[PDB]
């Protein structure tokens, strides 16, 4: 996400680009699975598992 | 109005090393040291540390190395 900042779009519009979307995050105090919104360090995912 | 001697006295050196060759080459030696240090500002221009503290003060030269990206195309 971070590479098209300042080559077709903005920061701030690439956040809310990022945002749209789900990733696996750290588990929690109890080792549950966790999900958060996308950061611009992420890679654009895809359709299919 | 006769000589039968030869009045003469001992140099200070240390080695091949004199005083007298020392003094010659003190002049040449200084702009060698001069020479040096344009030489390494040549080689550090692309350090930012250097940039920040002796580059950029320089006068119709300085002001080029500036970067005036605006803060909404920076990822980081
Ligand atoms: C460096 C070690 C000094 C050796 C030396 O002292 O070498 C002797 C030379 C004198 O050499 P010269 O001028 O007689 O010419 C040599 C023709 N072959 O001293 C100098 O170069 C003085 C500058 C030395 C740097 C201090
Ligand atoms: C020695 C390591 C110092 C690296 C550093 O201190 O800086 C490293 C910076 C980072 O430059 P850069 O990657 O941001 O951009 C530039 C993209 N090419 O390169 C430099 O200065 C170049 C190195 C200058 C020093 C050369 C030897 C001088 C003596």
């Amino acid at each position: 996400w971070r590479t098209l900042v300042g080559v077709s779009h903005t920061n701030e519009e690439v956040r809310n680009m990022a945002e749209e979307f789900e990733y696996d995050d750290e588990p929690d105090e109890q080792g549950n699975p966790k999900k958060r919104p996308g950061k611009l360090s992420d890679y654009i995912p895809g359709p299919y598992p | 109005a006769y000589t039968s001697h030869l009045s003469s006295k001992t140099g200070l050196h240390f080695g091949r090393l004199s005083l007298r060759s020392l003094t010659a080459y003190a002049p040449n030696l200084m702009l060698w040291g001069g020479a040096s240090m344009l030489g390494l500002f040549v080689f550090t221009e692309g350090w930012p540390k250097f940039q920040d503290t002796l580059y950029k003060k320089i006068p119709l030269l300085g002001p080029t190395l500036e970067d005036h990206t605006p803060p909404e195309d920076k990822p980081n």
